[PDB]
Protein backbone atom coordinates (compact mmCIF):
# COMPACT_ATOMS: atom_id res chain seq x y z
CA UNK A 1 0.00 0.00 0.00
CA UNK A 2 0.70 3.95 -0.36
CA UNK A 3 2.81 4.13 3.26
CA UNK A 4 4.81 6.73 5.31
CA UNK A 5 8.58 7.59 3.76
CA UNK A 6 9.02 8.18 7.41
CA UNK A 7 11.79 10.44 8.74
CA UNK A 8 13.87 12.83 6.61
CA UNK B 1 35.58 -0.13 4.57
CA UNK B 2 32.71 -2.46 2.61
CA UNK B 3 29.73 -0.81 4.19
CA UNK B 4 28.10 1.88 1.59
CA UNK B 5 26.33 4.84 1.60
CA UNK B 6 23.19 2.93 1.01
CA UNK B 7 21.71 -0.24 -0.85
CA UNK B 8 20.68 -0.33 -4.42
CA UNK B 9 19.52 -4.00 -4.70
CA UNK B 10 17.29 -6.24 -2.73
CA UNK B 11 19.96 -8.63 -2.09
CA UNK B 12 21.75 -6.11 0.57
CA UNK B 13 18.50 -5.64 2.83
CA UNK B 14 16.75 -9.17 2.56
CA UNK B 15 18.02 -11.49 5.29
CA UNK B 16 16.32 -14.73 4.24
CA UNK B 17 14.46 -14.65 0.99
CA UNK B 18 12.13 -17.89 2.42
CA UNK B 19 11.37 -15.53 5.61
CA UNK B 20 10.77 -12.44 3.54
CA UNK B 21 7.98 -14.26 1.43
CA UNK B 22 6.41 -16.09 4.57
CA UNK B 23 6.73 -12.92 6.84
CA UNK B 24 4.66 -10.88 3.79
CA UNK B 25 2.10 -13.82 3.61
CA UNK B 26 1.21 -14.03 7.57
CA UNK B 27 1.13 -10.25 7.31
CA UNK B 28 -1.79 -9.69 4.42
CA UNK B 29 -4.04 -12.82 6.19
CA UNK B 30 -4.31 -10.40 9.10
CA UNK B 31 -5.60 -7.18 7.28
CA UNK B 32 -9.18 -6.78 6.90
CA UNK B 33 -10.45 -7.30 3.60
CA UNK B 34 -11.69 -3.67 2.91
CA UNK B 35 -10.00 -0.89 0.81
CA UNK B 36 -8.61 0.81 3.82
CA UNK B 37 -7.11 -2.12 4.20
CA UNK B 38 -5.46 -2.47 0.85
CA UNK B 39 -4.58 0.99 1.25
CA UNK B 40 -2.67 0.62 4.33
CA UNK B 41 -5.12 3.57 5.77
CA UNK B 42 -5.04 5.76 3.10
CA UNK B 43 -8.88 4.54 1.56
CA UNK B 44 -9.02 8.23 1.50
CA UNK B 45 -7.32 8.66 -1.52
CA UNK B 46 -8.42 5.53 -3.37
CA UNK B 47 -10.32 7.96 -5.86
CA UNK B 48 -7.45 10.05 -6.30
CA UNK B 49 -5.74 7.34 -7.33
CA UNK B 50 -8.57 5.69 -9.50
CA UNK B 51 -8.92 8.71 -11.87
CA UNK B 52 -5.21 9.62 -12.12
CA UNK B 53 -4.76 5.42 -13.10
CA UNK B 54 -8.27 6.27 -15.50
CA UNK B 55 -6.23 9.12 -17.41
CA UNK B 56 -2.90 7.54 -17.81
CA UNK B 57 -4.59 4.19 -19.00
CA UNK B 58 -7.15 5.86 -21.58
CA UNK B 59 -4.10 7.33 -23.36
CA UNK B 60 -3.30 3.69 -24.61
CA UNK B 61 -6.94 2.84 -25.06
CA UNK B 62 -7.98 5.93 -27.00
CA UNK B 63 -5.38 7.29 -28.40
CA UNK B 64 -3.30 6.12 -31.36
CA UNK B 65 -3.15 4.09 -34.55
CA UNK B 66 -2.08 1.24 -32.58
CA UNK B 67 -4.55 0.96 -29.66
CA UNK B 68 -4.62 -1.01 -27.04
CA UNK B 69 -7.44 -3.35 -26.84
CA UNK B 70 -9.85 -3.59 -23.96
CA UNK B 71 -10.77 -7.57 -24.32
CA UNK B 72 -8.94 -8.66 -21.17
CA UNK B 73 -6.71 -7.24 -18.50
CA UNK B 74 -4.66 -8.78 -15.74
CA UNK B 75 -5.11 -7.28 -12.06
CA UNK B 76 -1.74 -8.29 -10.31
CA UNK B 77 -1.74 -8.18 -6.67
CA UNK B 78 -5.21 -7.80 -7.06
CA UNK B 79 -6.61 -8.06 -3.25
CA UNK B 80 -10.08 -7.23 -2.79
CA UNK B 81 -10.82 -5.60 -6.31
CA UNK B 82 -10.18 -1.98 -5.84
CA UNK B 83 -8.89 -1.42 -8.53
CA UNK B 84 -10.92 -4.29 -10.85
CA UNK B 85 -13.75 -2.82 -9.28
CA UNK B 86 -13.48 1.24 -10.17
CA UNK B 87 -10.71 1.15 -13.30
CA UNK B 88 -10.24 -2.36 -14.53
CA UNK B 89 -14.14 -3.91 -15.04
CA UNK B 90 -15.62 -0.57 -16.77
CA UNK B 91 -12.60 -0.55 -19.46
CA UNK B 92 -12.52 -4.15 -20.27
CA UNK B 93 -15.05 -7.03 -21.24
CA UNK B 94 -13.04 -9.80 -19.32
CA UNK B 95 -10.64 -9.25 -16.29
CA UNK B 96 -8.58 -11.76 -14.39
CA UNK B 97 -7.17 -11.13 -10.78
CA UNK B 98 -4.24 -12.69 -9.02
CA UNK B 99 -3.28 -12.69 -5.14
CA UNK B 100 -1.22 -14.34 -2.86
CA UNK B 101 -4.43 -13.93 -0.18
CA UNK B 102 -7.59 -16.55 -0.80
CA UNK B 103 -10.16 -14.50 1.54
CA UNK B 104 -8.99 -11.12 -0.69
CA UNK B 105 -10.40 -13.07 -3.13
CA UNK B 106 -13.44 -14.56 -2.06
CA UNK B 107 -14.23 -10.98 -0.68
CA UNK B 108 -14.30 -9.50 -4.07
CA UNK B 109 -17.04 -11.62 -5.00
CA UNK B 110 -19.19 -9.93 -3.12
CA UNK B 111 -17.07 -6.73 -3.32
CA UNK B 112 -17.50 -6.87 -7.21
CA UNK B 113 -20.86 -7.13 -6.61
CA UNK B 114 -23.21 -7.81 -9.97
CA UNK B 115 -20.21 -6.29 -12.58
CA UNK B 116 -17.51 -8.86 -11.07
CA UNK B 117 -19.47 -11.61 -13.22
CA UNK B 118 -17.16 -10.53 -15.48
CA UNK B 119 -13.92 -11.94 -13.79
CA UNK B 120 -13.18 -14.91 -15.43
CA UNK B 121 -10.44 -16.01 -13.25
CA UNK B 122 -9.12 -15.42 -9.73
CA UNK B 123 -5.97 -16.71 -9.25
CA UNK B 124 -4.72 -17.54 -5.72
CA UNK B 125 -0.88 -17.38 -6.32
CA UNK B 126 1.90 -15.51 -5.62
CA UNK B 127 3.80 -13.69 -8.44
CA UNK B 128 6.85 -14.93 -8.09
CA UNK B 129 4.94 -18.55 -8.62
CA UNK B 130 2.20 -17.10 -11.50
CA UNK B 131 2.97 -17.76 -15.29
CA UNK B 132 0.50 -15.23 -17.29
CA UNK B 133 -0.44 -17.36 -20.01
CA UNK B 134 1.04 -16.57 -23.29
CA UNK B 135 -0.81 -14.02 -25.88
CA UNK B 136 -3.93 -13.37 -22.96
CA UNK B 137 -4.13 -9.89 -21.83
CA UNK B 138 -4.29 -6.58 -23.35
CA UNK B 139 -3.26 -5.08 -19.54
CA UNK B 140 -1.20 -6.49 -16.90
CA UNK B 141 -1.56 -3.87 -14.31
CA UNK B 142 0.75 -4.48 -11.49
CA UNK B 143 -0.32 -1.88 -8.64
CA UNK B 144 0.76 -1.58 -4.73
CA UNK B 145 2.67 -4.96 -4.77
CA UNK B 146 6.33 -5.12 -6.51
CA UNK B 147 8.17 -4.53 -3.01
CA UNK B 148 7.28 -8.15 -2.40
CA UNK B 149 8.89 -9.66 -4.81
CA UNK B 150 12.64 -9.68 -4.59
CA UNK B 151 14.76 -7.91 -7.96
CA UNK B 152 15.16 -11.77 -9.00
CA UNK B 153 11.49 -13.08 -8.92
CA UNK B 154 10.55 -9.42 -10.11
CA UNK B 155 12.99 -9.20 -13.17
CA UNK B 156 11.25 -12.92 -13.95
CA UNK B 157 7.73 -11.84 -13.66
CA UNK B 158 8.27 -9.12 -15.75
CA UNK B 159 9.66 -11.13 -18.35
CA UNK B 160 7.03 -13.83 -17.86
CA UNK B 161 4.39 -10.95 -18.41
CA UNK B 162 5.69 -9.65 -21.58
CA UNK B 163 5.12 -12.77 -23.41
CA UNK B 164 1.25 -12.76 -22.29
CA UNK B 165 0.39 -9.71 -23.91
CA UNK B 166 -1.34 -9.49 -26.88
CA UNK B 167 -0.52 -7.13 -29.90
CA UNK B 168 -0.37 -3.50 -28.82
CA UNK B 169 -0.77 -4.73 -24.88
CA UNK B 170 0.70 -2.55 -22.43
CA UNK B 171 1.86 -3.87 -18.75
CA UNK B 172 1.48 -1.09 -16.10
CA UNK B 173 3.55 -0.97 -12.93
CA UNK B 174 2.15 1.35 -10.33
CA UNK B 175 3.95 1.71 -6.78
CA UNK B 176 5.99 3.55 -4.08
CA UNK B 177 9.47 4.81 -5.28
CA UNK B 178 12.20 5.38 -2.73
CA UNK B 179 13.88 8.73 -3.11
CA UNK B 180 17.30 6.65 -2.86
CA UNK B 181 18.23 3.57 -2.21
CA UNK B 182 16.26 0.47 -1.87
CA UNK B 183 14.58 0.26 1.93
CA UNK B 184 13.24 -2.90 3.74
CA UNK B 185 10.16 -2.54 5.86
CA UNK B 186 10.40 -5.56 8.11
CA UNK B 187 6.88 -5.29 9.18
CA UNK B 188 4.59 -5.90 5.91
CA UNK B 189 8.02 -7.85 4.39
CA UNK B 190 8.76 -5.39 1.56
CA UNK B 191 10.85 -3.48 -0.20
CA UNK B 192 10.85 0.34 -1.32
CA UNK B 193 13.21 0.79 -4.76
CA UNK B 194 14.08 4.17 -6.37
CA UNK B 195 13.34 5.07 -9.70
CA UNK B 196 16.63 4.10 -11.02
CA UNK B 197 16.53 0.59 -9.27
CA UNK B 198 13.16 0.00 -10.94
CA UNK B 199 14.49 0.81 -14.48
CA UNK B 200 17.04 -1.52 -14.10
CA UNK B 201 14.76 -4.33 -13.42
CA UNK B 202 12.39 -3.45 -16.10
CA UNK B 203 15.03 -3.02 -18.69
CA UNK B 204 16.31 -6.63 -17.29
CA UNK B 205 13.06 -8.03 -18.31
CA UNK B 206 13.55 -6.65 -22.05
CA UNK B 207 10.47 -4.48 -21.80
CA UNK B 208 10.82 -0.76 -23.38
CA UNK B 209 9.47 2.25 -22.02
CA UNK B 210 6.44 3.82 -22.79
CA UNK B 211 5.27 6.36 -20.46
CA UNK B 212 6.35 7.24 -17.22
CA UNK B 213 4.11 9.45 -14.60
CA UNK B 214 4.66 10.81 -11.02
CA UNK B 215 1.46 10.25 -9.02
CA UNK B 216 -0.43 13.84 -7.88
CA UNK B 217 -2.13 14.45 -5.44
CA UNK B 218 -0.97 12.34 -2.79
CA UNK B 219 -0.99 12.46 1.17
CA UNK B 220 3.04 15.01 2.25
CA UNK B 221 4.02 11.75 4.03
CA UNK B 222 3.66 8.84 2.11
CA UNK B 223 6.72 7.37 -0.50
CA UNK B 224 6.07 8.75 -4.09
CA UNK B 225 3.89 7.27 -6.13
CA UNK B 226 4.86 6.39 -10.04
CA UNK B 227 3.39 4.71 -13.04
CA UNK B 228 5.26 3.23 -15.95
CA UNK B 229 3.49 1.56 -19.15
CA UNK B 230 5.39 -0.91 -20.58
CA UNK B 231 5.92 -3.07 -23.52
N1 LIG C 1 4.03 -12.33 -3.43
C1 LIG C 1 2.79 -11.91 -3.70
N2 LIG C 1 2.15 -12.35 -4.83
C2 LIG C 1 0.87 -11.94 -5.14
N3 LIG C 1 0.21 -11.06 -4.30
C3 LIG C 1 0.84 -10.63 -3.19
C4 LIG C 1 2.12 -11.02 -2.86
N4 LIG C 1 2.46 -10.41 -1.70
C5 LIG C 1 1.42 -9.64 -1.30
N5 LIG C 1 0.41 -9.77 -2.21
C6 LIG C 1 -0.89 -9.10 -2.23
O1 LIG C 1 -0.62 -7.75 -2.59
C7 LIG C 1 -1.72 -6.95 -2.21
C8 LIG C 1 -1.19 -5.61 -1.71
S1 LIG C 1 -2.51 -4.49 -1.13
C9 LIG C 1 -2.83 -3.73 -2.74
C10 LIG C 1 -4.02 -4.35 -3.46
C11 LIG C 1 -4.31 -3.73 -4.82
N6 LIG C 1 -3.14 -3.82 -5.71
C12 LIG C 1 -4.76 -2.29 -4.63
O2 LIG C 1 -4.02 -1.36 -4.95
O3 LIG C 1 -5.89 -2.07 -4.18
C13 LIG C 1 -2.51 -7.76 -1.18
O4 LIG C 1 -3.77 -8.12 -1.72
C14 LIG C 1 -1.66 -9.00 -0.93
O5 LIG C 1 -2.41 -10.17 -0.68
Amino acid sequence: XPKTSGKA
Amino acid sequence: GLVPRGSHMTSEVIEDEKQFYSKAKTYWKQIPPTVDGMLGGYGHISSIDINSSRKFLQRFLREGPNKTGTSCALDCGAGIGRITKRLLLPLFREVDMVDITEDFLVQAKTYLGEEGKRVRNYFCCGLQDFTPEPDSYDVIWIQWVIGHLTDQHLAEFLRRCKGSLRPNGIIVIKDNMAQEGVILDDVDSSVCRDLDVVRRIICSAGLSLLAEERQENLPDEIYHVYSFALR
